């Protein structure tokens, strides 16, 4: 079978420079009707594979223009003339010359943008949840920059180890920032036994921490 | 002059030469060529492409040589490159010569890449024996036969090949031939 | 216009088999191959085969040549692909994909359908539990808790609200999943193909 290796895992940019995306396969991919069978894909994040380039270096219908097709026979690369916000995602490179069709690793864009900080947003549990018999204090990092964000949980000012479950979002299509997102799961009986719950966030914005507590 | 058994799918028939391209369009009678408008006695070649259109977009299924034989009233289409939609999905360079002439008939020569072939054949209305050489193939004999309508309201000899085929149609006041031999299944032509 | 529909979801237990179809409409059904690709979840892309709607034939991986088996029906101009003897390593999404049989087009995985989320596990369906999360801009959640199996569609004002919208990546804990998401008259728009669930929650104080 046809090995197609993406040697770069992932790659930076910064909006509005170049970026080039590189593919290589273990046999040539032009058949003896000289054409070269090869595609480039972009797979966003939650969505089907689109098609970029077809034919090694032929931009496909509603491509944009930045995009742009170069290679060879064994050495392909995919290049964006200046990278936006909305390229965030991984490539594909695929050959359909010979059966199986064999797809390459993939190499993620990451977006290096300009340092910013986290906007903690603090949720009580809602009536409903406590109705229900549970009780999740839920939190919110929004827009920041970079993914290495650390955080802290404060029952009546005291630390919570269990029950503590995060979940870390990709880069934004717009705003090229990370979210992030910490749920505690209690249960309807000691969230009625304590007053005071804080939840804390520590980044490389600024050197005091950010905490939003509630009390009810 | 006009040859509709060339066109495949229903599609085009771009044949281009000279700087001009005429594309003969089935199912409109428009699409017409020269009877005997070129040289007499002459294979005249012209480079043709079979195109259809799926989804709004033409799809070239073959391409390659387009040669005629004139006389007072035999077409034959050398393919070099044919698209392999059954397993490869890809236009590959398959070559194949077929025939698919026919002009004005009454009522009652060349190979693959071997353009200086001979038809010496006779027959007599006892109711079309004939030898045929020249050519790469070493030693053909077309069998003789009888003749009829059959259908086509046209007289039709309907040969063998010597184990073939053959096929000649009267005209005036044309034919193709298929044999097999052991390294292929050659197509000849009677003109 | 060209529209492959798939199912959004599917839970069967292991060692069973599963049938995965894939609609289209739009386009001349039977000139266009039918290929099927697996994305496991993680990373990675795995063409498994194509099979010819006009000629019949498939082509096939040999990796999934006694895991899968493709079938057609042209006058529904559906394709099928039935998964057998399911193990945990099937866990996969699963797309389809138009590919004309004929060179020199702009038709080959141009299209892509939206992909099917095959679950296979030994537990039961889960209707997802939707609690809304409320306090110059406002910030509202929506809890999602307590589902199975994947995935759900999170939604605010029915796509009207699009920009600054923030949907979290699902968690597996105690066996069931659970998200939230967060928005900068507003309605939180949950669906759980899986249990063919639809919730609408407004957020109000």
């Amino acid at each position: 079978d046809i090995v197609m290796t993406q040697a770069a895992p992932s790659v930076p940019v910064t909006p509005g420079e170049s970026v080039s995306i590189s593919c290589r396969s273990s046999k040539s991919l032009l058949h003896s009707n000289g054409n070269t069978y090869l595609f480039w894909f972009l797979q966003r994040p939650g969505q089907s594979p689109q098609l970029l380039i077809y034919r090694m270096s032929n931009l496909a219908s509603g491509v944009p223009d930045r995009f742009s097709g170069s290679g060879s026979g064994t050495s392909f690369t995919l290049r964006i003339s200046r990278v936006e916000a909305e390229d965030v995602g991984v490539y594909y490179c695929m050959q359909h010359l010979e059966y199986p069709y064999t797809f390459g690793g993939g190499t993620k864009l990451e977006i290096k943008r300009a340092d910013a900080a986290p906007t903690v947003s603090i949720f009580p549990p809602s009536s409903e949840q406590l109705t229900s018999g549970g009780a999740s204090v839920v939190c919110f990092l929004n827009n920041f920059y970079p993914k290495d964000i650390n955080v802290k949980w404060k029952i009546d000012g005291s630390e919570r180890q269990n029950g503590v479950l995060n979940s870390w979002t990709d880069q934004d299509s717009k705003d090229s920032t990370y979210s992030m997102s910490s749920t505690l799961t209690l249960t309807k009986d000691e969230y009625e036994r304590h007053n005071s719950y804080t939840c804390e966030a520590t980044h490389k914005t600024s050197t005091s921490p950010i905490v939003k507590s509630f009390n009810r | 002059l006009t040859l509709e058994d060339s066109i495949r799918q229903n599609g085009t028939l771009t044949l281009s030469a000279q700087g001009a391209e005429k594309t003969f369009k089935a199912g409109d009678k428009d699409n017409s060529l020269n009877t005997g408008k070129l040289k007499n006695d002459k294979i005249s070649r012209f480079d043709f492409v079979q195109k259809i259109e799926v989804d709004g977009q033409t799809i070239t299924l073959a391409s390659g040589e387009f040669q005629i034989y004139k006389q007072n009233h035999v077409v034959a289409l050398q393919i070099e490159k044919i698209q392999d939609s059954e397993h490869s999905g890809k236009l590959v360079n398959k070559r194949q010569f077929r025939i698919s002439g026919l002009g004005g008939e009454h009522t009652a020569a060349f190979s693959s890449d071997d353009p200086n072939g001979r038809l010496h054949y006779s027959i007599d209305f006892t109711k079309g024996y004939g030898r045929i050489e020249h050519l790469k193939t070493l030693e053909v004999e077309l069998a003789a036969a009888e003749l009829k309508a059959d259908e086509k309201s046209h007289a039709v000899i309907l040969g063998d090949t010597r184990k073939g085929s053959y096929h000649l149609a009267l005209f005036g006041d044309a034919g193709s031939a298929e044999v097999k031999t052991v390294n292929s299944i050659h197509h000849i032509g009677i003109a | 216009q060209v529209q492959m529909q798939q199912p959004g979801a599917e839970l069967v237990k292991p060692g069973a088999s599963v049938k995965l179809s894939c609609k289209a409409s739009g386009y001349t059904f039977i000139s266009y191959w039918m290929h099927w690709v697996k994305q496991r979840p993680g990373r990675g892309l795995e063409w498994i085969g194509r099979i010819a709607p006009d000629t019949g034939i498939i082509y096939y991986n040999e990796k999934f040549k006694n895991k899968a088996t493709l079938t057609v029906d042209t006058p529904s101009s559906t394709a099928y692909m039935q998964l057998n003897s399911l193990t945990s390593e099937d866990s996969a999404v699963y797309y389809c994909a138009r590919y004309l049989k004929y060179d020199g087009s702009t038709y080959r995985f141009d299209y892509w359908g939206q992909g099917t989320t095959l679950t296979v596990s030994s537990a039961k369906t889960t209707p997802p539990s939707v609690y809304p999360l409320a306090p110059s801009s406002v910030t509202l959640g929506c809890l999602v808790k307590g589902y199975f199996p994947e995935p759900v569609t999170v939604t605010w004002n029915s796509g009207s609200l699009s920009s600054g919208v923030h949907t979290f990546p699902a968690v597996l804990q105690s066996d069931l999943y659970t998200l939230s998401s967060s928005v900068t008259t507003v309605t939180c728009n949950v669906a759980h193909p899986a249990s063919s669930t639809k919730v609408d929650k407004k957020l109000v104080p």
